[PDB]
RNA sequence: GAAAUAUGUCUGAAAGAGUUACUUUGAUAGAGUAAAUAAUAGGAGCCCCCCUUAUUUC
């Protein structure tokens, strides 16, 4: 038949993704992944939090408005960012977030920032668009409850937590999600999304249905 | 309105010059389909009316391009607009280190003689038919609008020939809005990006969606019917000539 | 059809603004003359009906333009269309060897201001109003048609700042349609050409009647009904954005 | 050959314009930066040799550069080539709908200002300088070349004000160079477009990576030699005038 | 510098080719002029040097391409530059009413065939052979340079041939830049106005004073030397790729 | 003092759909090469009950 366009699709799509990334860099919301928990987490619950990372920065690139991911209080000799390295390969110098030793606090003012913990009180009435959001990346398989909330009330910085329940009926469930799941929520939240659609990537298994 | 306009379209069994001649036909306007006999044009044809006649021919022959204007006159006796929506695309590579492979110069000949030869055939048949209408009010005998591509501007990788004929077919719409211009006849061109035809919907849906993604806005595929509602605004506006409108979404093809 | 779409027009006392305003509002579409206070578009207002109002505004000034789209918001409740025709014409020479003169600086600056700034403002202004709106079927939130002039592309002799103004209109018409497309708002360009309106005045009537001779087809000054035309086509196609119309005629300015 | 010439170049302590003063000098010719005080540009003088001098003005202001001007007479008594280097660079979206955020209309002031403004401001002040020149063998007085962007021809997203600066110099580089044909001066632009120079200092450095590597090739952020050997090339050739050559290596902007 | 560059010259023995030739070869260039066997060309290379050599071609078949090119490789063991000036001129209006008069296909399709499938052909063909080269220092393994025309943007009655070609070879120079950027091949295009050629030397001298009159400056014919000294800039400058300069003079040829 | 479920991408009896990196892809990329995944919250003896961990019924 007659062809139009070569097929290179996939090469064709990443670099659209670049482009859009790199629009989001200057006039995205930011997203920040606190990496500061490498003492609570075991060797293979970091392997996760690398892999729940690569694949929540792969869902957010791929997005219509993708956030501008920072990883804040990346340590550059720590575990974190060794396994982050192996695992991007020669990617992590292109990939388009910006990777900072510096604290959160350090980058954007205090009153903007909202660090998300199902541990905090306050709940997640409306998805703001000037305000940032502090996803704390993490895997609690020895559970230490508290440990995101205590860190964001020591930084002084406001908490919030999704509304899980007000809108699912989760009868028995761990409520923490996968760094992946919170990012696609934020995502779908971000573009307009009511909590219905939001709240899909829940896993099943945790709850019942919506209400 | 259109009501009594005669127009002869090429590639009118398909994709846009069929939008084009479903507008005007429901528009009260009167089409010639001129595809290519195998086309399935007879079909579109039946179905649009009695209003609307089918002729199979080839713009890159001048022979069957004059039988096709002469069965359009006999039925309606009169053209007053021709749109050259009758193409073809070819992509290939203008050579290939990797795979040591070259663009084949049949592939562009066949896309030169299809995509701007029997453009401007079609044009200079259809301009020679046209000069025998009365002038109208203001001294109009026919309209004649192209079709070009984005691709003419910032064609992709593999897109050289389908580019080449395109960027000239908008290189010479101005040299034609002259050479007619004492005779009467408006020559416009229309260029247009993404749109969904049967050239991408075949293509698997992973790739349309990227595609309608790749429009800033609307974030889709172009309708054919934008682009016989610009082809009727073409139409009705004396003052459009001897331009090329990007009728694209604002997508600027990537690289 | 543009029954119920509000829109908004500067300069619509005069020319093609009020050309296009009196097409829109003869159409069921509301109207907003956001022009000068001195320029007498209340009586415009006057003549065209209840669905057209009168804004006083400079649109070189913020207050302004802000007072006339919230006269607008509360009058109509919407802004569906943005079209910009304010605009001055200035004629001198960026310097006179022979008579020892140069371009004053205060001419380039007022042109700018009046034309290029004041577009801006316009858009910039109207792009939160047009934004607070609920997408239709499709996404859309607006359309906003600017009025550049062929003389971005090949200015004349003492020229100099209008090509400036019109050029800079020209090459910021992608980079806020791609500011607002995820918005949905879409931002077209016109480039008329010669268009027998009251900025011509100034222009030698020969030099006028030269000029419309020198128009390839139709050979005259363009009428600016045909701009409204083009402005209300541009209005119902949903796929036309970041691109630039010239409607001129087929004529390219010499020197 | 370029020996003995004397070049006005703005904005010449930094960038593109010191690359080319740079260039210029070694050369032989001589040359006197037109930057503002604050810039540095009196180390960069000194460096240069006794060729280059240092010229502490603004564009922007009439006075200034009226001054630097009679300064370069005084230093060199002549003026046969003018480099319009000198601007700026801002990033802010048209309209931010999800943050509620429009674009500043003092930043687009400042824009305009400072590029168009102040390149027209040079341009028409030392056509002054250039027309008391003695015709050269051909005709020529001089030759000025103005600095653009492709933003001019296609900005992204949030560099409204920049794309309309550069699109308005783009614009008048025609006008201009028919308002000084007579007198024999040559206007030229160049339109860069991603060079590695202290204007990418805003932008991010995985940004800037990125967008180096999306030049098809040579894929690498331009080097502003290059755009000094291109300078230097438009010197030397009489027969180029009135076009804007894109330096930008075949990169096409995306939003 | 250009010392020991391989450039193969298609319808160098004539013209604005020949002026290339005559420039490379001065500056220590090596030279194929690659035109016509009933050219005359055989003549020129030997008066040029021994490092110019002439090969009977025509550029719209391919084995005779194929067998100029092996001729360079083996007379200079690779090719570093191609400049594509090989090409011819038609007038013919597209239909002429009061004659009763319309355009020949046949002159259509040979104005094709010889401007755009050559330089089509020659393009290909020779990224086949610089393919080969080992990447320089910036990893470029050529360049090469299309001829155009201002009809290609501006084009004159009873020109539309010339102008569909020129045209399709200013839209082919981005894709093929695109194609070939990653293997390091450079890609241009110039568009000549007017030039003092056999083209234009043999009309009357009645018109190439008004010709010469017609440019704004410099008010003259252009001369092939600056067409060669641009060609020259193009080569030397590594970032120039995908784009098409004017060299007219600042000339827009009117209707 | 007794009872419960308790899948770090999801679904699950192995497996399927997803994730990451590199392939300039001739129309099946509808794919290859390499990362990640092979004790179901942590560990033990042998699916089976044992303590701890986050919830929840008297
Ligand atoms: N489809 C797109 O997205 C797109 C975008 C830009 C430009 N275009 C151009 O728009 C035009 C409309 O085509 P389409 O998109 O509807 O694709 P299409 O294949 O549906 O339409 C092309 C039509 O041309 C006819 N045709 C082909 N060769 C012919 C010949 N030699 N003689 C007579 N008729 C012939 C075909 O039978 C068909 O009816 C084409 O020229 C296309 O290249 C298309
Ligand atoms: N007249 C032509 O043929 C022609 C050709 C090309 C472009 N244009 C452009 O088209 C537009 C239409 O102008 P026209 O031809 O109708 O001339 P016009 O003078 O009739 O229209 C210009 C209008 O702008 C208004 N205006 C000027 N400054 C204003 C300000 N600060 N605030 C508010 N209103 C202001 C005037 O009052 C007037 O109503 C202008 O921008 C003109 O430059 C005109
Ligand atoms: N940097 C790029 O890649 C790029 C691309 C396209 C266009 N440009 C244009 O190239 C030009 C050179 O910029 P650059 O890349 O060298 O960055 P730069 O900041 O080094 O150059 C700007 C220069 O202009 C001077 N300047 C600024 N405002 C001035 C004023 N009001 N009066 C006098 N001097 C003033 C500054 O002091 C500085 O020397 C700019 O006009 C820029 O817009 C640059
Ligand atoms: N003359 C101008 O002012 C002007 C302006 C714009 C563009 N051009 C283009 O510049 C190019 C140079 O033309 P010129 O002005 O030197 O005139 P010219 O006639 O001297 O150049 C044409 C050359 O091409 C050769 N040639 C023609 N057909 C050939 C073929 N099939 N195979 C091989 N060689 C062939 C001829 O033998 C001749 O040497 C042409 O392509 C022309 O269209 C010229
Ligand atoms: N229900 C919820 N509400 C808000 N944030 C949540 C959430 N579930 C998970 N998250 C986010 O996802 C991250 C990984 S879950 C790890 C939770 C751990 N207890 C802690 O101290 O945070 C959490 O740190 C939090 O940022």
């Amino acid at each position: 038949k007659n062809f139009l366009f070569l097929r290179l699709w996939d090469r064709n799509m990443d670099i659209a993704m670049g482009w859009k990334g790199a629009q989001a860099m200057q006039f995205g919301q930011p997203l920040v992944f606190d990496m500061a928990y490498e003492n609570y987490m075991k060797r293979k619950e970091l392997q996760n939090t690398v892999s729940q990372l690569l694949e929540s920065e792969g869902w957010n690139r791929r997005n219509v408005d993708p956030f501008h991911i920072y990883f804040c209080n990346l340590k550059i000799d720590g575990a974190l960012h060794r396994e982050l390295v192996k695992r991007y390969q020669e990617k992590w110098d292109k990939l388009l977030l910006t990777s900072t030793e510096k604290s959160h606090v350090d980058l954007f003012p205090k009153d903007s920032i909202i660090y998300l913990t199902a541990d905090s009180p306050n709940v997640m009435t409306t998805f703001r668009h000037d305000k940032v959001y502090v996803i704390g990346s993490f895997v609690d398989k020895s559970m230490q409850p508290g440990t995101s909330l205590a860190k964001a009330k020591r930084l002084n910085l406001a908490t919030e937590c999704l509304p899980l329940d007000k809108y699912l009926q989760w009868e028995i469930g761990n409520k923490n999600l996968t760094l992946d799941q919170m990012i696609r929520i934020l995502l779908c939240l971000k573009n307009n999304g009511n909590w219905q659609e939001a709240l899909q990537f829940v896993p099943k298994r945790k709850h019942t249905g919506f209400l | 309105s259109v009501k009594g306009l005669v127009a002869v379209i090429t590639g009118g069994a398909s994709g846009l010059g069929l939008a084009t001649a479903e507008r005007l036909v429901g528009q009260g306007a009167s089409a010639v389909l001129l595809d290519l006999p195998n086309s399935g044009g007879e079909a579109q044809a039946k179905k649009l009316g009695n209003n609307c006649v089918f002729a199979p021919a080839d713009v890159t022959s001048e022979k069957d391009v004059q039988t096709a204007l002469a069965l359009a006159k006999g039925k309606f006796g009169r053209v007053d607009v021709a749109v050259n929506c009758a193409g073809i695309a070819v992509a290939s590579k203008t050579y290939n280190l990797k795979k040591g492979q070259t663009h084949t110069l049949e592939d562009f000949q066949r896309v030169l003689d299809v995509n701007l030869m029997g453009t401007f055939n079609v044009i200079r048949l259809v301009a020679g038919e046209m000069g025998q209408n009365e002038p109208d009010q203001g001294g109009q005998r026919g309209v004649i609008i192209n079709t070009a591509s984005v691709a003419a501007f910032e064609g992709q990788v593999g897109q050289a020939a389908y580019s080449a004929s395109k960027g000239g077919i908008v290189g010479m719409t101005l040299p034609i809005a002259r050479d007619l211009a004492p005779i009467g006849i408006r020559v416009m061109t229309i260029a247009p990006g993404l749109f969904g035809t049967p050239l991408l919907t075949s293509l698997p849906e992973k790739v349309c969606n990227f595609l309608a993604s790749q429009v800033p806005f609307p974030s889709r595929l172009g309708d054919p019917a934008e682009y016989a509602h610009l082809v009727q605004a073409i139409i009705e506006n004396p003052f459009l000539n001897g331009e090329v409108i990007r009728l694209d979404g604002a997508i600027r093809m990537q690289p």
